[PDB]
Order: structure tokens, then C-alpha cells, then sequence
């Protein structure tokens, strides 16, 4: 009885992120599917300890 | 004498990011823009539950298959869930006309 | 220097309030970083608004903060009758030096 | 599960000395600015002192500037307020506050936000 | 690139745990680490808007991307496949290039913030202190905790210490 | 960011009406406001080409989006809807992000132009003038309108006033 | 823009044929041209990575972009044409703007590298050299081949020449 | 409807003085540089003077430097060219020009573009 | 110091002209910002090309300008017989100091 | 097409002198740093000298510094190593190397890479 | 400042190799820019790896370079029986000043 904005044949996605790589076939207002395995945005600084 | 230095932050983070000028840059903090995980379970959609067909197929359910009794009550559904290879569809062999179109029009009601 | 605040104020249930906090000096800006606190009887204060307009996660989206003219304003819309508490304002005169106001006793 | 617990306090004669201690759990205590605030009985709040992290500095109010000293021991996750030459107007409930609100873009805590408070400790000064 | 990070300021500080940019002080009262609240807060606001802009402009409409076609409709299967593959290609390329460029911009932003803090402290101190390199100033006079906080909080009061500094600078 | 606009130069001048960047002089004859025409013209050319590049890079062919389908063709209607919504989403995201990033490019460009103007004037004047903050120079010698114009167009002649500036400085 | 290229350093050197950034020395033994290998190598790595990122982030799938339809299917053909034209428009816009913006970024990167090299040499020489303008420093001592190679490779040893530079500067 | 109208002029004996005036309407006069040019009968145009906005400066041709002075009143949209000790070769038709071309990227007026000209005023210096 | 021009030129209708303008000095550069002016007798001068390439809104797309070698050049192609006027060139030696040319009397 | 051919060499009495030459063909010799290396019979490689382009400088190993000088003539695409005060241990095969590796992003040659080598010349020193 | 190398090694065909090169000083880093060379009897030396990892166009993707701890390591995987040659390492001390290694003879 969970609620989700996007449904996938392997299970729903409960996230607000702009991109996903679970499955191209999805139902609902879903994050855009990409063929990327990493999408990390730097928020901080270079680490030089 | 008395000194004051200006500097910046550093920590034990091992997070790495890719930039247009360099790859594998270790950074203090980063955020993820990519979702890689799912629930593993079917959830509701727009507050309206899905329609689960069980072992029946769309043709079997809509024709009223004799082995399709449990799924008899529904008013409005947001999508249909069907097995990859249903085993109770058209019990009498035959051809279903415009089956794909019917599946498209019965997707949500 | 010294922060002035209304000694007391009363509002009806389901109404808006305009709890104000001012300096005994020139204008109050966003660089003073007003922070509002709510205290009930026998209980540690609770932060409601930080840096003029920000809410902590637990605070419901009913308290709001702003700057109005030369004063710091906190407004309550829903007034769910659990808001009968003392509301304090603090103004930062330095990086960590801050001055608390007198406090307003809000009767619903 | 962030928690602050204040110790010390009680009855002390005028001109005496106390050492209040606030112990923090559930969060990185060495990364949070620690404030000491007092509330006199039947009176409003009064900010008293503050201490930064990694020896950044100590900040005092004019009421107790020179009488009260503030320190911290991160190995024990404790913050100490040592009060000296206490007068009759120092009778109050003392709270330790910590700026311990997390952000999304950094691992530090948010500035200008006393989010975490302790239950308080009573300090009374009389004969 | 502006020269501060991985430049004339070689490495970061593990001891400074309360902000991105800051100051180390060595007076006779003691040494310590203090983050610059104004610059770090401005950077925090900027990066938070950056992340929220990248995330919140992906407003999508309720769509279903799965269709079924028989064998006599194979041109339709291929047209649908072309549509889906083209959209995936566009979004993958856009997301990758967006992250790649945005990360460079963020690192440049931090570098600019450190250099501007250094320049501000330099202009505040003027000739009362000397540049000893590595982003550090050695004073020509004695600074107590009040002096250090004045340098940090932005009100240094140069004329108060100028004359004495001269007696140390011309010697 | 480069630290000039909303930095070591605090606010803008409503008096200067003939350009973006410029000077404000104060002599015995009087004060004024003159825009630096070379830097302003370069900035105008750059911004005009940026706007034109954004506008004229969009080329389309004659197309009609609208299509009509009967009741027995719903996979058609859905595929047409999908292509339309996908194109709209891609273009919306691209336009929003392009404007968002180009605003930071333009503001950084203006900040860099102001800082470059300041540095040019500083290198021209050398030790003949003193920096008193706010992007403002104080001359150690006596300047008329010819001297001010000379500083403004880029022909200052430091040796002409070097001796008098040395006499006034070391005093 | 950082002010080095087409700024206080007006033109390039055709004689320096072994790197992007470098030095021009004059001693009693003669003048020459030597590139800064560290800065040029870092720039080469960055630009190579940029080109590789632009080229290699396009991963495609086997597709045939041609469909034939009979005269009774014009909605089919118009939908296919709309798909193809939309993809071409999106890719043309993205590619053109990407090149236009990456070119400014690369030029700014080179400008920053030149300015940073100038600042590095400035900080190492300190008051032992006089800034004669145009990226040029005239020494207040005498620098044979070993001294200049020390300046280029990053180990100048200021205190060795500190005393003599005083006597020749206060004269 | 941008327009510049000249004023003054006439006959003045050698060694006399005049104050030619140019009044502008239809555009922000205070934001436009003002040039004074002259054309002798059967002779080419000769640029004489220019004045900037907000006291930026006054520029004079070497022919008329010291003798002619330029000024402007922005509260009345007026530009004055005051001529002192007129010689007999100063007889010409005098035009006031202004740079009043707008651009799409700014609210300023374009540089090195004398687009808006007045009809001119006759000045004859004879006995 | 002084700007040299052609005393007079003629052109047949439907033909191009090459009205040139130079210094009595070294080369003319795009940093001098030449501007051309068309004056008929009894009328104020009209600006045709500014900054050696740019035409105002009203000027027809017939007058082109460039810097050919070491001398500025104005080219007219259509020659619609309303081009019979005196053409002047101005060269800027400063921010606002400019020198006008002698004038080319073009007859069509 | 890239080629380096060595010349000179032979038998020279101790205390003598030589001028070894390396001629480059098939590339821009004036844009390539030139190194001289030696290999003694039954011994490892020993780097001797290096010369830059456009008068950048000359770099010598400690063993041969002072005795050996290195020069280049770009009009003939030649590099010269002049050896003076030869000792009995200088007999070896002498190689001229050059950095002639090209890159995609620039027209220069790769740094820290001796890619192009020559056959070398034997030099035998003996009484 | 001298370069130390292992006098000899052997490896079976289709076997891994761990050729190593070090200083008689502190750690060898990427700033020393090691470069390996393969020399067969009476033949010009050949560059196999520059800048600790880069391989020239002709070199097969069998040789690899890395910085292992305080040493520089060349790994050979295929061992195609034409690797019976001396392997040298050069470490750079200046911009063009460099020290060669003693050399390792690899008997395949």
C-alpha cells in the first residue's frame, strides 16, 4: 500500500532526484533515464589533507 | 611574532567526482543526482491502486475466463500488473482482434 | 545594544499575529540574523525561525518570519491553541554575540 | 538522538565559585559552537557566553565579562562554565545550547542557530 | 583558476571543522582555528541554489513509455525505439556534460572565495603586517584576542597600531 | 567572481550615465563622471555577440505539430504525445539552464572588466598615487584636467611627476 | 578574463616553440626562450581531458534513420519527419552552444595559467627584482644561467641575493 | 522625434563675442555628448568642441582653444558655445551634433557616432 | 594631424565607388573609428557608416565601409542618383577629438 | 620518417678532443630537445647532456660537466657535442636522443620523453 | 642521488613480471617522471613507458607502469618471448636532467 510518483517493474522509486538508471520502462512522472553509472555534483572543495 | 594564516577546509572524505579538466578528484562533500535503487514492491500511483491480474491475462480477464474468479471487483485503476507469461488467457483457442489496442485503452480507467 | 519587544500580546484562535522585535537604535537588517524561540512552562526553549526566514524541520509551516521596515516580524496563521507560550527574539551583534529580547506572552 | 545534559549547580554562598558542565551525545560535539544562556526565575532569557571549535575564540556578555570563563574538552564531550564571585542576581536556570543543525551541501552545522538545548540546571546564590 | 587552492595555499586544514574558509592564529595567548562565517555562508547559499536549480527544473508529466505492437506493425516498433533511444541519448549526454562543467565551476567558485578572503585581509592589514607566504601574515605589533577577532570580524583599526608597527618595520 | 563589484568597490554610481565602467575625478577645477569608452565598448561588443549567438543559433524548418487520430488509434496518439512532451521538456530544461549559467557568465564578465580597469590605472600610476580603498586613488602631486584625461586615455607620463610625488610622499 | 593575454602582456612569442607558457631571459651570456614545463603540462592534461570528454561521452546504439510509408500513411511520415527534425535541431543547438562556450572557457583557462605563472615568479623574486611592466622583471643583482634556471624551476633562494639587492636598490 | 535646434548667431564685429545655444528635445539630453562643428561657405566641415556628461570633460580643437568655451545646462536641455574675440574667418554655419543612437544591450548612447544634427545657425563676422 | 581625401569623384548609375580617406601621416587603423557623412547643399550632414562598418537604421544597405590597407574606404554600389552629395570622413584621434576630411564631391 | 644519424667518433688519444654530430631528418629539429647519452661496453646507459630550443639552456651531468659542451645549429638540423680532456673511461657508444613525440592538442613535442634514438657512434680512447 | 635496479630476473612465457626501480633517497613519486627503455644487443634503446603510465603508439598494451609505494614498477603480462632484453629506468631530477638505472636483464 505504498505511494509513489514513478513505478518500475522491479519496484517503485521514492526519490526527487532528476535522473535514474533503474529501468527505461517506467510509469508516471519519473526521473529521466540515463546510461550513466555516476552523477555526483561537488558541493564542497578539493580535499588536500 | 604574532601571525594569522588564511586557509581552507579538509577532511577524511573519499568521495570522488569527475570534472571537465580532471578525472577522479577527491572532494570534501558531494551530492548524488542519480537514483540507483528501488523498493522492490508495487506501489500506488496518483493515489489510485493498480489492477493485478494474477495468472490471468488481459484477454482472459476481459472475456471472463472461468479460472479468473478472484479478480472480479474494481472501479478505477491507475495501471495493470500482468505476469510475463500468463497461463490462463483465451481458454478456447482463437485470434483476438486488435488485442494491443484494447490493452492500450484498458491501461487506466 | 538593547532589544525591545512587546510585553504581552493576545490573538484570537485562527488568526494572524505580528510579533515584533526591534532595536533601541537604528534599523534592524538581515545582517543581524534574528532568531525566534518559543518557551512553554518548565521546558527548554525551541527554535522556530533562524536567520530571519528559515524553519527547522520539526516546525510546522505555520510560523513565518520576515523583516518589516526596521523590525523583525514573526507571524502565526493557523493558531492551533498550542501556541500559548513566550516568544523571544535574539539579534546577533557579532559572530556569536547575541542579545535576547524581553519576550511576548501570547494568549490565544 | 541529539542530547545535552547539564551538571553542577545547587546552592552556593555569595562570593563563591561553581563549575557547570554540559555533556553532549548523539552528535559531533567537537564541531559545534557551545552557548551558555541563563533564565532568571520569572524573567526573560539572557545570553551569557559562547565558545567556538578548535580554539577559535571565546565570546562573553558584558554582564559576566571577567567573572565567568568558558572552556571545552572534546575528548570527554564536555563544555564548562566556571563562575566566580557569584552575586545574588546570578540565581537562575542555566541552559547549554549547541548549534547542531545539519545542512545538505556540507558536513558542518548551520550558523546563527541555537537548535539543541539542555533541560537546564538550577543555580541559587543565598546564605 | 584563481591561484589560492592548490596554489599559494598548498594544503587544507583538517583542524578547521566549522567551515570551508577560515583563519589560523598564533598569539601568545594561544593558537586556533576559526571559520569565516560571512564568506562560508555566501558560498553555502550559492551552492544550495546551484543544487536546487539542477534538481528542481526537472518537472515531468505523467507518461507511460511502454507500448505493444504486433509483427505486422514493425515500422511502429522501430519508430518507438528510435524515439526512446534518442531521448535517452540526449538526456545522458546533457546530464554528463552538465555535471562535468558544473563541478569545474564549483571548484573555481571556492578558489575565488579563498583568494578574495586573502585579498580582504591583506587590504585590511596594509603595512602593519608582512606576507610570509603560504597565505599568512606576520604582524609588526602584538595582537591579543581582540586584535585577532577584529581582523576576523572585519574592523581592524589600522591607525591604532600603525605607529608602533613602523618602529618594528624600520628596524 | 573577481571581487570588484559588490566587493572592494561597494556600490554603483547613478551619476555615470554614459557607460558601464568609468572614473570619478576630484580636482580644484571640479569633479565629474567619465566612462571608460574602450572597456565599455569591448563589453558591449561581447554582450551583443552573446545575445546574438543565443538568438540566431535557433533554426527551424516549416513543421506542424498538430495531428488527429481516430478512436482505434490510441498508440498513435500516445506516441505523438510522447514526442511532443519530450521535445518540450528538453527545450524547457535547456533554455532555463542556459539562461541561468549565462547570467553568471555575464556578471563575472562585468566584474572582471571592472577589476582589469582598476589594475590598469594602478599600474599606470605606480607610486605616484596612494590606494585609499573603494577603488579610489589619491595623488601625491597636483593634477589638472590634462593629467586626469591622461590617466583616463592611458598616457600618464609617470616620469613627469615622479620627482614631485617623491618629495610629497617622503614627508 | 584575467588580464594577462592581450592585457599587460600584449603579444605572443613566435620564438618560444616548445610550450604555451614560458620565459624570455637576458644575461651577459645572452637571451633565450624557455617554456615552463609544469604549467604547460598541466594545461595539456586539462585540455586533452576536455577534448576526450566532449568526444567520448557520445555513446550511440545501432539504429536505421529511414522508414518508407505508402501514400495512405501521411501522419506516419509526418510524425517520423517531426521526430528526425526535432532531434537534428536539438543536437545542432547543443553542439553549437557547447563549442561556443567551451572556447571561452579554454581561452580563460590559458589566461589564468599565464597570470598564475606571473604571480608565482613575482612571489619568489619579492623585492630582489623590479617590475618593469609587460611581464618583465629587471633584477637588482646579477643572474647567471644557474640563477635564471633556479627562477624557472622554482627554487630561487632569495636570502642568498637579499643583501646585495639592497645596496643596488637604495641607490 | 529627436531634434536639436540652434539659437543665437547673427552679425558681430571682429573682436566681439557670442553665445550660441542648442536645445534638444525627444531624448535624454543629459546622457548625450554634445559636439559643436562649423562649415564655412564653400569649405569642409571643421570640428570645434565637445562636452561630455556629468562633468567628464571638455575637448577643444587647437584652432579654437582658449577663445571658445563649451558648457551645458542639463536642467534646460541646453548646450552653450561661447565665442570670445571672434576673428573674421570664424564666419560659418554652426551645427550642434549629439551622439543619440541607442543599443539593444544597454540604455546608453553609442560611442563615436554623431547621428543627431541641428539645422545650423549662421554667424557672420564683418565690418 | 590632417585628414586627406579625394577632391572630386564621378560614377555612372549602377556602379560602385571607392571613396577613400586617410591621414597625412602613418596608417589608419580601426582604432581611429572612421565615420562618413553625406551632406547635400542646404541640409545638415547625415551619418552613413560609423565605427568603419556599422550603418544606422535609416541608411540603406548600399553604403559599405571598411579599412582597405592603410586607408578607410566607403563603397556605394547602387548609385541611385540621390547619392550626388558631398561625402566627408571623420577620424578620431582621442575620445572625442576628431578631424574631418576635405570632402569628395560625387556626381552621378 | 623521423631519423637521427650520428657522425664523428673513432679513435682519439687521451687528452684529446672530439666533436660528435647528430643530424635529424623528417621532423622539426628546431623544436625538439636533444640529449646525448653514452653506453660503455658491457655497462648501462649514462645520460650526459641535454640542450633546449631557442636558447633555453644547456644541462650537463656531473660526470662530464666542464669538459663537454653541447650546442646546436638549426640551419643544418645538427646537434654537436664537443668533448675535451678525454679520459680512458670515456670510450663508449654515443647516442643522440630527441623528444619528437607529437600530441593531438598542440604542435609541440612531449615533455619528459626521449622517443627518437640514433644508431650511435663508437668512440675508443687509448694510448 | 643514484638509481637502484634489480640486476636480473627471469619469467616464464605467459607470466607476470614486476620490474622495479628506486632511488637511494626518499620516495619516488610522479614528479620524477620515470621512463622505461628496452634494449636488445647492439640496437638503439626503445621507449616503452613515459610519465609512469603513458605508452608510445607502437608499444603493445602489455607493458604497464605504476608508482608502487616508494618505487616505480613496470609490469609485463604476456611475456611473448621477444622480451629477452635489458630494461632501463630513467628518473628525472630537473627538467632535462635525469639519471638512468643500472638495468635489469629479463630472461624469458
Amino acid at each position: 500500500e505504498c505511494d509513489a510518483k514513478c513505478q518500475t517493474p522491479q519496484g517503485a522509486i521514492n526519490s526527487s532526484l532528476p535522473f535514474q538508471n533503474v529501468h527505461p520502462v517506467t510509469i508516471g512522472e519519473c526521473p529521466k533515464y540515463v546510461r550513466s553509472a555516476k552523477l555526483r555534483m561537488v558541493t564542497g572543495l578539493r580535499n588536500i589533507p | 611574532a604574532d601571525t594569522i594564516c588564511i586557509g581552507y577546509h579538509a577532511n577524511n572524505s573519499t568521495d570522488t567526482v569527475d570534472t571537465v579538466l580532471e578525472k577522479n578528484v577527491t572532494v570534501t562533500h558531494s551530492v548524488n543526482l542519480l537514483e540507483d535503487s528501488h523498493n522492490g514492491k508495487l506501489c500506488l500511483l496518483k493515489g489510485i491502486a493498480p489492477l493485478q491480474l494474477g495468472n490471468c491475462s488481459v484477454a482472459g480477464w476481459i472475456l471472463g475466463n472461468p479460472e479468473c474468479e478472484l479478480l472480479i471487483s474494481r472501479e478505477s485503476w491507475s495501471y495493470i500488473v500482468e505476469k510475463p507469461n500468463p497461463e490462463n488467457g483465451t481458454c478456447y483457442p482463437g485470434h483476438f482482434a486488435d488485442y494491443e489496442e484494447l490493452r492500450e485503452q484498458l491501461s487506466s480507467v | 545594544q538593547t532589544v525591545i519587544q512587546e510585553p504581552a500580546m493576545s490573538v484570537s484562535p485562527g488568526g494572524t499575529v505580528t510579533l515584533t522585535c526591534a532595536f533601541s537604535s537604528g534599523s534592524v537588517t538581515s545582517g543581524d540574523y534574528p532568531s525566534w524561540f518559543q518557551q512553554t512552562p518548565g521546558q527548554p526553549p525551541r527554535l522556530l525561525i533562524y536567520r530571519t526566514n528559515n524553519r527547522p524541520t520539526g516546525v510546522p509551516s505555520r510560523f513565518s518570519g520576515a523583516i518589516s521596515g526596521n523590525k523583525a516580524a514573526l507571524t502565526i496563521t493557523g493558531a492551533q491553541a498550542n501556541d500559548e507560550a513566550d516568544y523571544y527574539c535574539t539579534l546577533y551583534t557579532s559572530s556569536l554575540n547575541n542579545i535576547f529580547g524581553g519576550g511576548t506572552h501570547l494568549t490565544v | 538522538e541529539e542530547k545535552l545534559v547539564e551538571s553542577g549547580g545547587g546552592l552556593v554562598q555569595p562570593g563563591g565559585s561553581l563549575r557547570l558542565g554540559c555533556v553532549g551525545s548523539g552528535f559531533t560535539f567537537s564541531s559545534a559552537y557551545i552557548n551558555w544562556v541563563r533564565q532568571a526565575p520569572g524573567k526573560g532569557l539572557e545570553w551569557l557566553a559562547a565558545i567556538r571549535t578548535s580554539g577559535g575564540g571565546t565570546y562573553y556578555a558584558d554582564s559576566v565579562k571577567g567573572r565567568f570563563t568558558i572552556s571545552r574538552d572534546d575528548s570527554q564531550n564536555t563544555a564548562y562554565l566556571q563562575m566566580n564571585s557569584l552575586r545574588t542576581e546570578d540565581t537562575a536556570r542555566y541552559y547549554c545550547a549547541a548549534g547542531a543543525m545539519t545542512m545538505v551541501v556540507a558536513s558542518f552545522f548551520q550558523y546563527y542557530a541555537m537548535d539543541l538545548w539542555g533541560p537546564g540546571v538550577e543555580v541559587v546564590v543565598s546564605s | 583558476l584563481f591561484g589560492a587552492i592548490a596554489g599559494f595555499i598548498e594544503g587544507g586544514w583538517t583542524g578547521m571543522v566549522d567551515g570551508w574558509y577560515g583563519y589560523h592564529h598564533q598569539n601568545e595567548q594561544g593558537s586556533g582555528y576559526a571559520a569565516d562565517q560571512k564568506s562560508t555562508q555566501n558560498a553555502i547559499n550559492g551552492i544550495t541554489n546551484k543544487v536546487n536549480s539542477v534538481i528542481e527544473k526537472m518537472n515531468t508529466q505523467f507518461t507511460a513509455v511502454g507500448k505493444e505492437f504486433n509483427k505486422l506493425e514493425r515500422r511502429m516498433e522501430n519508430l518507438n525505439k528510435k524515439v526512446d533511444d534518442g531521448f535517452i541519448d540526449i538526456w545522458t549526454y546533457n546530464a554528463e556534460l552538465l555535471v562535468l562543467l558544473e563541478n569545474e565551476r564549483t571548484l573555481d567558485f571556492h578558489d575565488s572565495n579563498v583568494k578574495n578572503l586573502y585579498e580582504k585581509v591583506k587590504s585590511q592589514l596594509k603595512n602593519n603586517a608582512k606576507e610570509i607566504g603560504n597565505g599568512c601574515f606576520e604582524f609588526y605589533h602584538k595582537c591579543n584576542d581582540e586584535c585577532m577577532e577584529s581582523v576576523k570580524n572585519g574592523t581592524y583599526d589600522y591607525p591604532k597600531y600603525s605607529e608602533e608597527s613602523k618602529l618594528n618595520r624600520e628596524k
